[PDB]
């Protein structure tokens, strides 16, 4: 069963990564204290799908956020420069261009 | 830019894109909030379930396997007063397995030394630890904990 | 009605006996065996039950009369998520070569079936018919990386279909699929960003991000994220 153990460790890595991200975030972790004994039927596959999707979507959004932040800040600075450039030309507007 | 129309082109191109990117940033951050709340609502139970499954598989890896018999062989230590409850746990496991033909719990003549157990309680735990600090008592010798 | 373990095993044994033949395999499709047994293969874990479902699937794919018939059976199986549990059983091991051969045959044929489904011609047919309903080609990256340029054929006919649906579609499934496919086209044909700008897909997805449906919003947000990745 060490293969199933390894799968459980992969699951635990997923969950701990998500938990670390939650700690980094402000949303609380709930302490309800529910203590069910896990059944034998393959709830493992459903839980693997759920953990995988949760962590994967978290990763993808986290990665994309940085790129969007960078580009938005770049465009903001470009907008500011574009604003001030015309003031720097503010002497006499005779030419058509 | 170099010319007024180039300046206007770039100004518009950035003025749309900045608002577009801010919009998507804010909505995607709200999506982060929603999904992360959904995760945090259930992570503890997820953690407990995964840890229980890990423990179950690991403890199963201690048994003898199809290499010996298609049904597993295992060995346990238990306090005698709880043999009925242990057999009841075995009954519960077989019930969850769904087999009509039942399982079996076996006693045997043993050569290994029994461990020591005390049924500690909230009040006496510190004292039991204090006496355990210098070696746990042998099977059924007088415990110095109740006198200490 | 979810009878007991032995009764389920015996009934799937019956199904395996029927599936040994082409004609009965062909005529008994009407009962949609595959999804029920897909769920039962996870619930009723018992090895006899698992083995007999896999054998029934193998017989179905063996004796289905046409290549198309085997393709319906395999398409139903993949839509019902058989392939992932086949991978899991492959990770697992069993004490006879029979289960091994059943698993390997079903795995190889599921792979071949998804490869067939990934045909760019079948993607074109699906787009033409409007059947934007999450066929495996949609989430087959292998098709996308190689064929993203081919959508430009016939003066971008497939992209025009996608973008037109991105304004015509009231169907949540079709609309979300179209948004995701626009995202994938951006992801796998970088030159197509100007094409989607010209066809209006950029703005259409930027609008459908505010769509009333969670799935449509989710896919449109993904696509627009892939869109704004570069200057």
């Amino acid at each position: 069963f060490v293969n199933e153990v390894r799968r459980c460790e992969e699951m635990d890595r997923k969950l701990r990564f998500v938990e670390k991200e939650i700690r980094k975030a402000n949303i609380p972790i709930m302490d309800t204290g529910e203590n069910p004994e896990v059944p034998f039927p393959r709830d493992m596959i459903d839980l693997e799908a759920n953990f995988e999707k949760i962590e994967n979507e978290l990763k993808e959004i986290n990665t994309n956020q940085e790129a969007l932040k960078r580009n938005f800040l770049e465009l903001t600075e470009l907008k500011f420069i574009l604003r001030k450039t015309q003031q720097f030309f503010d002497e006499m507007a005779d030419p058509d261009l | 830019p170099e010319t007024p129309q180039e300046r206007k082109e770039m100004a518009s191109g950035v003025n749309t894109r900045i608002d577009d990117l801010q919009m998507v940033l804010n909505q995607t951050e709200d999506h982060r909030q929603r999904v992360l709340q959904a995760a945090a609502k259930n992570i503890r139970v997820w953690f407990i379930k995964v840890r229980k499954m890990k423990a179950i598989y690991h403890t199963l890896n201690l048994c003898n396997i199809d290499v010996t018999q298609k049904c597993l062989i295992a060995e346990v230590w238990c306090p005698v007063t709880d043999l009925d409850s242990i057999q009841f746990a075995l009954r519960r496991g077989t019930e969850h397995s769904g087999s009509t033909v039942p399982s079996i719990l076996n006693r045997m003549q043993t050569n290994q030394t029994p461990p020591t157990y005390n049924k500690t309680n909230k009040f006496t735990h510190g004292f039991q630890n204090i006496v355990d600090a210098y070696g746990i008592g042998t099977y059924r010798e007088i415990n110095p904990a109740p006198y200490t | 009605n979810k009878c007991g373990f032995q009764l389920q095993y015996q009934m799937i044994f019956s199904i395996w006996l029927l599936a040994f033949s082409p004609q009965m395999c062909e005529h008994l499709r009407r009962y949609n065996i595959i999804p029920v047994l897909s769920d039962i293969l996870q619930e009723s874990v018992k090895e006899k039950v698992t083995r007999i479902i896999l054998a029934a699937f193998r017989n179905f794919l063996e004796k289905s009369t046409e290549r198309e018939t085997r393709q319906e059976y395999a398409l139903a199986m993949i839509q019902c998520k058989v392939l992932k549990q086949l991978e899991n059983l492959e990770q697992q091991k069993y004490d006879d070569e029979d289960i091994s051969e059943d698993i390997k045959f079903l795995l190889e044929k599921l792979g071949e079936s998804v490869q067939d489904l990934s045909s760019f011609d079948e993607y074109s047919s699906e787009l033409k018919s409007g059947r934007l309903e999450w066929s495996p080609v949609h989430k087959s990256e292998k098709f996308w990386r190689e064929n993203a340029v081919r959508l430009n054929e016939k003066n971008y006919e497939l992209l025009k279909i996608l973008t037109k649906l991105l304004e015509v579609s009231d169907d949540p499934q079709v609309l979300a699929v179209a948004a995701h496919d626009v995202g994938e086209y951006v992801r796998h044909y970088p030159r197509g960003k100007r094409v989607i700008e010209q066809l209006g897909g950029k703005q259409l997805v930027m609008n459908h991000m505010h769509h009333e449906d969670q799935q449509v919003r989710y896919n449109a947000l993904l696509a627009v994220q892939k869109l704004m990745v570069h200057n």
